[PDB]
């Protein structure tokens, strides 16, 4: 799943 | 015309209030979601709030000295005089850093405290013509200033795959255990709306205050340049983020050196 960072 | 469809989307929830514009559209203010200033949880999360858990400093000082423990913490304190980042701190490793707190002797405004200070820009929400909602500054912002920070919800690495919603999310990589994350997409704060840019002015840096559980960093966002008043604020979300949403649709940045479109 698509996450940031 | 700019017709301003709130005054404060915070309610009064932080220092400066934080304004919501319309200029392209009808969508009204963005209400699909609680509004909250800090960090909450859902399901419960074993924190370690035990005092004397923390590390802390004993200066006499004002933690400007060589000798502030919590300054070693984030191997120097890298905050000049007036709370701004120093030149030499390093935008592209950022290090972990460690504000004073409650169990240090020093006094409520040593030098060491910034991003616990609470939000210090004049920024705004506002609808774009390219990506709908996008947050942009009214003032000037200097490099190295403490802008706003990304609060959510605090979930667990698996219950981050279990949702239908991976567009508010925000990795919290503690590498020596469990990997957590903050879901802006129910509960959030104004960072949620904050867009990717691939030559971005802002660089998120992970900091700790009231407590040092290492699981749970705070995600702090500060400056990378001189932001002019009016400007779109924007920060990498990183290949992760690309590497799936990039499927079904690319960035419009609008950057010559736009690495996602
Ligand atoms: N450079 C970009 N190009 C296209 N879409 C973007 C870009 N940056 C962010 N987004 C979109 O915005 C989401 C990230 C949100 N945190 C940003 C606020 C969002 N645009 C909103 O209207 O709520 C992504 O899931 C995308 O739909
Ligand atoms: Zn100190
Ligand atoms: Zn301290
Ligand atoms: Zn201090
Ligand atoms: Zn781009």
């Amino acid at each position: 799943t698509a996450r940031k960072v | 015309v700019e017709r301003i469809v709130s005054r404060d989307i915070a309610r009064g929830y932080e220092r400066i209030p934080i304004p919501c514009v319309n200029a392209v559209d009808s969508e009204p203010c963005p209400s699909n979601y609680k509004y909250v200033s800090q960090n909450c949880v859902t399901s419960p999360m074993n924190i370690d709030r035990n005092i004397t858990h923390l590390q802390y400093c004993v200066c006499i000082d004002d933690c400007s000295s060589s000798n502030c423990m919590c300054g070693q913490l984030s191997m120097r304190c890298w905050y000049d005089k007036d709370g701004r980042l120093l030149p030499e701190f390093n935008m592209a490793e950022p290090p972990l850093i460690f504000e004073c707190n409650h169990a240090c002797s020093c006094w409520r405004n040593c030098r060491n405290r910034v991003v616990q200070n609470g939000l210090r820009a004049r920024l705004q929400l506002y609808r774009t013509r390219d990506m709908g909602w996008g947050v942009r500054s009214l003032q000037d912002i200097p490099p190295g200033t403490f802008v706003c920070e990304y609060v959510g919800e605090l979930i667990s690495d698996s219950e981050a795959d279990v949702r239908e919603e991976d567009s508010y999310l925000f990795d919290l990589d503690n590498k020596d255990g469990e990997v957590y994350c903050i879901d802006a997409r129910f509960y959030g704060n104004v960072s949620r709306f904050i867009n990717h840019h691939c030559e971005p002015n802002l660089v998120p840096v992970r900091v700790f205050m009231a407590h040092q559980d290492l699981r749970f960093p705070r995600i702090a966002f500060f400056s990378t340049r001189l932001i002019e008043a009016g400007e779109q604020l924007g920060f990498d979300y990183g290949e992760r983020f690309w590497d799936i949403k990039g499927k079904l649709f690319s960035c419009r940045c609008g950057s010559p050196k736009c690495r996602h479109s």
